[PDB]
């Protein structure tokens, strides 16, 4: 007799979460959205929040720049692929008057041009 | 004579770090590799571009980080994560310094299309070696 | 609608907090897709619509017989062993090349 | 504040605790009570268990330390947290 | 004998190669089809990168001043002076 | 914004042959198969040799990836003699050592 | 700058709360004096603070032993135990016949795509058949050149469709046809 | 700690074994270390091997324009070392080799793993 046990199973975020729960808070480290140098220490708070709204800051930049210039990083090379690597479009595609148009600039959240069009 | 990757005596007094003043002969036996990507191995197919945007990774973080990384990066590759560890020096601001972190984890995830990661390391002075 | 995901992203929003860790850095890159998928079969997507190893290997019914004692015919056997040989190609271009020799000794 | 703490501890109200501003003001509060009314090797204890892993500490806070190691005598600690406040 | 040459038949025909008795000037279109052509190989078709991209992001990278490359610098420069005197 | 105009005229040649590579696939199979009419092979030869002579894989010369040299190209990391001296002697290239056997 | 937390740190201090992840080496979160480097003839091996050696090291400052036993302390709810197979290679067999090579290329880089990672094989042993005689005879002269004689070891290759499901399917239906064909009795067999 | 046990009996893997290669003896060894002691408080059965290594030797020219004679000698070390697992569970299986695979090492490292799921005849 063969007691075949049936397989238990589980998402991809399990076994990182027993991790985090066997890493459970360091008393004496930063939190580790800052870096380690002791020169890149926040000491304060309003030190702490300037580093992380320039951090924000810097996101944003690549954001409004890759969202500028979308043509050169239409080539993906990760597979599978991530729509949240491609490139957000926020000009109008559709530029005949319809309603597939008045759908994508209401997607897009563009509020004067949809009036307009409209 | 050989010239390959060997600085050159002066007069004694230039200063030189550990990577520069070793030679390419001691690649292995004491210096190491300043990228560790899996493609130069037996087996493996996507080297050559494994090569191509090594050297994009070290011209552009030079390019972007101006004036302020001490001696050449660490590019470290596992898995799907990219790791660009530096030796910056402590000159510019702190600011200045997540910004610049910020736009390059985002551009090269961006570019490369994966998780990479920039870890700075803070020096207040290019490091010294020995003095030829 | 959009009052629907507008409390979607407003939820999102407050229950976003700072990373904290690592471990939680390769939670969210899972979350969003950037980390692989693991452990990992190098055949992570590329489902190739349910082909099912018939699709591939198997071409007499996209091979629409002949008379099959003809010299056509003995390329059409020919071709569809290289067909079934091939794994870079899957069935969608595999029946491609066959309706383009189809095609082509109709039209001669 | 204890029980608070605790039923923080549970699970992901750690999450819970929200922003930035809203957890510098939570944990200067509650390490300003646990100056207030604490024991002092409690309190030391807490000191290196929240700062500065959890927060950054304010100068009140900085002032009510300084109040509570007067009250409990234990002056040899001043040098410590002076070196920990520059 | 008859009998083997059968036999690789119906080995062939279980199997999945060809049939009947072919030489090897057909058996050659059958491994022609079986592997990809020389054009369509990833390496021959992704061997170089396409530079445009690359360089013109540096480009403008460069002139929206998130990028110092020197040897534009020294472009610059030269051509600079090489107008200033030519 | 390539290196010279060699390697333009090559990456012309990638991406046209890659994109003219299965009518000469079909057709030179047609060429190499002996069971079909010495005429019914004669067409197609008129057909290949219309094709353009730029996708045939013929004229696919492997240069350096980083700066066109034709001839003394390693071809696992499409790199030149030098170059690849150059960097595996830097350093930044690994598990290339000095070869003393 | 700051004095940092190497002597800041004090003993009987959570190491796997230190380093959580694989990260790279940290000569400020580092609390040892590690130093690399050939010496100069009149000097020491090169400090901590700042060498690119200590970085370039792959860093295996993250997992030491009491780690990976409170890792596994977490790790451990995630697996079943075996029935009673044995450590016995024929029990195992005759408890489970068949034997399938499927296999996987751990890349490392942008993209998983090993296309030789698609390989699948199969063995499967007569004996633990035990359905062929005339049937044998005629799986053998079926495959020639496979079935090495000093083992009774059946091995069918496949590696011509993309995906693995769909090789292993190739194994079991060549396996199932071709014992199907052997015990289909054809008309000449006689005039061997 | 969720768990969620399914449905289908195990896949009954046989002969897990893990090819590691490296450029590196000391991050191949230190590997075997810590797979060795994870098997060990695992309980599964680990073993240890060291294919040989193989060295790929090329060779190129020193100077630019002349001097054959004089040429430079490259050379790669690949070192192999096996960590056959016998007698692991499907479960086991690939939570071990997640945990594995999440402290793989860098470009010095590639996991080979050669599985052998059993099965029965149909
Ligand atoms: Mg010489």
């Amino acid at each position: 007799e063969v007691v075949i046990p049936k397989k238990k199973t589980w998402d991809k975020v399990a076994v990182l979460q027993a991790l985090a729960s066997t890493v459970n808070r360091d008393t004496t480290a930063v939190p580790y959205v800052f870096q380690d140098d002791p020169y890149l220490m926040p000491a304060s708070s309003l030190e702490s929040r300037s580093f992380l709204l320039a951090k924000k800051s810097g996101e944003n930049v690549a954001k409004f720049i890759i969202n500028s210039y979308p043509k050169y990083f239409q080539k993906d090379i990760a597979e599978p692929h991530i729509p949240c690597l491609m490139p957000e479009y926020f000009e109008p595609q559709i530029k005949d008057i319809s309603e597939a148009a008045l759908k994508e600039r209401i997607e897009l959240r563009k509020v004067k041009a949809s009036v307009d069009m409209f | 004579k050989n010239r390959a990757a060997r600085v050159r005596v002066s007069k004694g007094d230039k200063p030189v770090t550990y990577e520069e003043a070793h030679a390419p002969h001691y690649i292995a036996h004491r210096k190491g590799w300043l990228s560790l990507h899996t493609g130069n191995l037996d087996g493996e197919d996507h080297a050559a571009e494994r090569t191509v945007e090594d050297v994009f990774l070290r011209k552009f973080m030079w390019g972007t980080f101006p004036g302020c990384l001490a001696d050449q990066l660490v590019l470290k590759r596992r898995g799907n994560q990219l790791e660009i560890c530096a030796v910056v020096l402590r000159q510019l601001s702190p600011h200045k310094y997540y910004f610049l972190v910020g736009y390059s984890e985002t551009l090269l995830s961006y570019f490369y299309k994966c998780p990479v990661r920039l870890h700075l390391q803070t020096v207040p002075s290019k490091v010294v070696y020995k003095y030829l | 609608s959009l009052w629907d995901v507008e409390f979607a992203k407003q939820l999102a929003t407050v229950n976003e907090q700072p990373l904290q860790n690592g471990f939680e850095e390769l939670i969210q890159w899972t979350k969003e897709g950037k980390l692989w998928e693991f452990p990992i079969n190098n055949e992570a997507g590329f489902d190739d619509d349910g082909s099912e190893f018939h699709e591939h290997i198997f071409l007499e019914k996209h091979l629409e017989s002949f008379p099959k004692q003809g010299p056509i015919r003995h390329f059409m056997e020919l071709v569809t062993c290289g067909l079934s040989k091939n794994p870079y190609l899957s069935v969608k271009q595999k029946v491609e090349h066959i309706e383009w020799f189809r095609n082509y000794f109709n039209e001669k | 504040a204890y029980q608070v703490h605790g039923l923080l501890k549970t699970g992901d109200n750690w999450k819970f605790i929200g922003p930035d501003q809203h957890r510098n003001f939570y944990y200067s509060k509650f390490f300003d009570l646990i100056c207030l009314m604490e024991q002092i090797d409690v309190t030391l204890k807490w000191y290196e268990d929240l700062i500065p892993s959890a927060y950054f500490p304010h100068s009140q806070t900085m002032i009510h330390l300084l109040q509570a190691l007067d009250v409990a005598n234990r002056l040899e600690v001043i040098p410590k947290i002076w070196k920990d406040s520059k | 004998s008859e009998y083997a040459f059968r036999m690789s038949r119906l080995s062939a025909r279980l199997f999945g190669e060809v049939t009947r008795p072919t030489n090897s000037k057909s058996m050659k279109v059958v491994k022609l089809f079986s592997e990809l052509p020389l054009a369509k190989k990833k390496e021959t078709y992704d061997w170089y990168p396409n530079h445009h991209t690359y360089a013109e992001l540096m480009q403008t990278l460069r002139f929206l001043g998130l990028y110092r490359d020197e040897h534009q610098d020294f472009m610059d420069e030269q051509k600079r002076l090489k107008k200033l005197r030519g | 914004h390539y290196v010279d105009w060699r390697m333009w005229r090559d990456v012309k040649r990638r991406k046209m042959a890659y994109e003219y590579a299965d009518e000469r696939l079909r057709i030179n199979s047609l060429r190499k198969n002996t069971i079909l009419p010495k005429i019914l092979q004669d067409v197609a030869d008129e057909e290949i040799a219309a094709l353009p002579r730029d996708s045939c894989p013929v004229r696919i010369r492997n240069r350096c990836v980083m700066t066109s040299r034709p001839r003394g190209v390693k071809r696992r990391w499409r790199l030149s003699r030098i170059v690849f001296r150059h960097l595996a002697d830097h350093g930044q290239l690994s598990g290339i050592q000095r070869a003393t056997w | 700058a700051l004095p940092p937390r190497t002597e800041k740190m004090a003993v009987d201090q959570d190491w796997p709360s230190v380093y959580p992840v694989a990260a790279p080496f940290k000569p400020s979160a580092v609390p040892l004096p590690v130093r690399m480097g050939y010496p100069v003839k009149k000097g020491v091996p090169m400090a901590k603070e700042g060498n690119l050696e200590l970085l370039k090291i792959p860093n295996f400052l993250h997992l030491t032993p009491v780690a990976i036993k409170k890792h596994c302390e977490a790790l451990k709810d995630f697996c079943t135990e075996w029935p009673a197979a044995l450590d016995s290679d024929e029990k195992c067999e005759k408890h489970f016949p068949i034997e399938i090579d499927s296999t996987d290329y751990v890349s490392s880089g942008p993209s998983v795509r090993n296309p030789r990672a698609r390989v699948v094989v199969l063995r499967v042993k007569l004996s633990s058949l035990n359905l062929d005689d005339h049937a044998k005879k005629k799986l053998i002269k079926l495959v020639g050149e496979r079935y090495c004689k000093t083992t009774d070891v059946l091995t069918i290759k496949t590696d011509r469709c993309p995906l693995r499901r769909q090789n292993y399917d190739y194994a079991v239906y060549l396996l199932t046809v071709l014992y199907h064909e052997s015990w289909n009795t054809e008309e000449w067999e006689k005039s061997k | 700690p969720v768990v969620t046990i399914s449905d289908e009996p195990d896949i009954l893997y046989k002969r897990l074994s893990v090819l590691v290669k490296g450029h590196d003896k000391a991050v191949l060894d230190s590997y075997e270390y810590f797979a060795v002691l994870a098997a060990k408080e695992l309980g599964i059965s680990i073993k240890v091997h060291e294919p040989p290594r193989k060295i790929e030797r090329f060779t190129l020219l020193q100077s630019v324009h002349i001097y054959k004679k004089h040429r430079v000698q490259y050379e790669m070390r690949t070192l192999y070392r096996c960590l056959e697992l016998e007698h692991l569970t499907g479960s086991t299986a690939d939570v071990y080799l997640e945990y594995i695979q999440r402290n793989l090492p860098e470009g010095v490292a590639m996991e080979v793993t050669k599985t052998q799921l059993e099965q029965l005849p149909e």
